[PDB]
């Protein structure tokens, strides 16, 4: 449902 | 929002939304107070009958939004947590009294046309603003109807309820720390709050200095745009001491 | 803090949103 976001923010 | 509108780009740039990690999708609404601090709903991160208990490190904050689902590229800032502070008397067993939250960013985010923080009322902004028939706005990305989700941020401008009102409203004991809002059956028109709108703002705009001012938080309401019911909220000023305690021993 | 509730393209630049008033009018 939601798009994705920049990896940098999910480490 | 039930029975709401599309927002304006940069009509509430303080809207802040509560991201999970993983699954990636919306948790709650929330306010941009500081370029460090967001204000939420207590509910939106601790509650126990539910199973929600969450850490810092399980979220995120997206601030200058306006679509939901997408990743708005070269607008929106997404920030994470340091540290969350719950109000140390949040009542979750009863009735969510006193359901705040604070949330202190790891770093400080950059003001932009879309992000911006609201003011917090003081003594007077409240007693002036907070009377039953003048008119706040809420916002958020929450249901369009009780049981389906927006493109878009949403708005609706509803009254404030005199609190007899509200207390006959319901079973749920109501306190001080709570005030209603919401058409009545009579009124006509309508709109509410709804499931995934919980911690956003309800402001209001002083019409003595022409600035906006958060006057509740989205806190509880039996179903949505319900008949005879109304959407509950955080009464701001009456929990601003402690507010202002966090951030100054924190801040 | 000190511009806190005053929208960089809202009252920043005096345009007002297509509702504001609707709650002016409430502040009887
Ligand atoms: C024990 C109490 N549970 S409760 O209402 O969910 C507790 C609560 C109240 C307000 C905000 C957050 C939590 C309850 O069920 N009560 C309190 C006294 C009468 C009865 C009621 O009718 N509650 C309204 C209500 C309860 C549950 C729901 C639901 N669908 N989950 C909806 C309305
Ligand atoms: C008392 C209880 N009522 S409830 O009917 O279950 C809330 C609910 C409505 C629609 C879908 C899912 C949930 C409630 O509001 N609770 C139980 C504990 C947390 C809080 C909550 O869900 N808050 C979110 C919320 C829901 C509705 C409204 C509204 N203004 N109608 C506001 C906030
Ligand atoms: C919720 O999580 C915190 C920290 O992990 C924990 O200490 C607490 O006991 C848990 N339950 C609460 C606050 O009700
Ligand atoms: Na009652
Ligand atoms: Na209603």
């Amino acid at each position: 449902d939601f798009e994705e976001i920049p990896e940098e923010y999910l480490q | 929002i039930v029975e709401g509108s599309d927002a304006e780009i940069g009509m509430s740039p303080w809207q802040v939304m509560l991201f999970r990690k993983s699954p990636q999708e919306l948790l709650c609404g929330a306010s941009l107070i500081s370029d460090r601090w967001v204000l939420t709903a207590a509910h939106c991160l601790l509650y126990p009958p539910w199973d929600k208990n969450f850490t810092e490190n399980d979220l995120l904050v997206r601030i200058g939004k306006h679509s939901r689902t997408r990743y708005e590229r070269n607008i929106e800032k997404i920030s994470m947590l340091e540290k969350i502070y719950i109000h140390p008397r949040y009542n979750w067993r009863e009735n969510l009294d006193r359901d705040i939250a604070l949330m202190k960013l790891k770093k400080p985010v950059a003001f932009s046309d879309y992000i911006h923080p609201v003011c917090l009322p003081d003594r007077e902004t409240a007693a002036s603003l907070l009377q039953a028939g003048y008119k706040g706005r809420v916002t958020g990305w929450g249901n369009l109807k009780e049981t389906g989700q927006p493109s878009v941020l949403q708005v609706v401008n509803l009254p404030i309820v005199e609190r007899p009102v509200c207390k006959d409203s319901t079973r749920i004991r109501i306190t001080d720390n709570m005030f209603c809002a919401g058409y009545k059956p009579d009124e006509g028109k309508r709109g509410d709050a709804c499931e995934g709108d919980s911690g956003g703002p309800f402001v209001m705009k002083s019409p003595f200095n022409n600035r906006w001012y958060q006057m509740g938080i989205v806190s509880w309401g039996e179903g949505c745009d319900r008949d005879g019911k109304y959407g509950f909220y955080t009464h701001v000023f009456r929990l601003k001491k402690w507010i202002q305690k966090v951030i100054d021993q924190f801040g | 803090e000190a511009d806190c509730g005053l929208r960089p393209l809202f009252e920043k630049k005096s345009l007002e949103d297509k509702t504001e008033r609707e709650l002016l009018e409430s502040y009887i």
